[PDB]
């Protein structure tokens, strides 16, 4: 997962 | 709000 | 990666926690609500940006781009914060300030 | 956003991208009101960080865009980085926005309205798209  | 005056196409 | 000039679109599905929780767990927690998982997906870039849905002729924001895939996939949902959870702060935020 | 399309120009008029000094599109937002912006917690906008409203093309020097300062980020205290929840913060603009054809506020629910899974719903933004 990674900040959007 | 919520009414943009340029509506937008899908 | 491509960056676009262009503002880019696109409409998608809103999905339940119960099912958003499928693919990513217990990191879904109720102030988040997530979308897609259907050929689309928001991405890096978009964070902040608004997922809005028409109610009674007006587009209102129900989520706010947050976090999803690592790769973007569009057969994963995005996780958005679910506005509904956070309107009272900003109408108190808004009314102090 | 992967697998989108482009936007009518100014079809979005709430949406504004925020740029850091270096003029770089860092993450987007979108206008509640003419002095304020709602963003993401995350983004970690600061005060040396510009909202640029009335914007399609961020290639073109020929819109009439709004390059905003921000007077004040309030981050919401319950946003916890560790989980990324509650992922959402204000920006106070220190001069508003001038509202117009392009540039106008998104409407904000109640805190008790349902939106339904399975409805269909719309993002929009300058991200990546493709990975």
């Amino acid at each position: 997962s990674w900040p959007w | 709000c919520g009414v943009p005056a340029i509506q937008p196409v899908l | 990666a491509n960056t676009p000039d262009r503002l880019q679109q696109a409409s998608l599905p809103l999905l339940s926690n119960t099912n958003c929780k499928k693919y990513w767990g217990t990191k879904i927690k109720d102030a988040m609500i997530c979308a897609g998982a259907s050929g689309v997906s928001s991405c890096m870039g978009d964070s902040g940006g608004p997922l809005v849905c028409k109610k009674n002729g007006a587009w209102t924001l129900v989520g706010i781009v947050s976090w999803g895939s690592s790769t973007c996939s569009t057969s994963t949902p995005g996780v958005y914060a679910r506005v509904t959870a956070l309107v009272n702060w900003v109408q108190q935020t808004l009314a102090a300030n | 956003i992967v697998n989108g399309e482009e936007a009518v120009p100014g079809s979005w008029p709430w949406q504004v991208s925020l740029q850091d000094k270096t003029g770089f599109h860092f993450c987007g937002g979108s206008l509640i009101n003419e002095n304020w912006v709602v963003t993401a917690a995350h983004c970690g906008v600061t005060t040396s960080d510009v909202v640029v409203a009335g914007e399609f093309d961020q290639g073109s020097s020929s819109e009439k865009i709004q390059k905003l300062k921000i007077a004040k980020v309030f981050k919401n205290s319950k946003y916890n980085s560790l989980t990324i929840n509650n992922d959402i913060t204000l920006l106070k603009l220190s001069t508003a926005a001038s509202f117009s054809q392009t540039v106008s506020a998104v409407c904000l629910p109640s805190a008790s309205d349902d939106f339904a899974a399975g409805t269909t719903c719309v993002t929009t933004g300058w991200g990546l798209t493709r990975y």
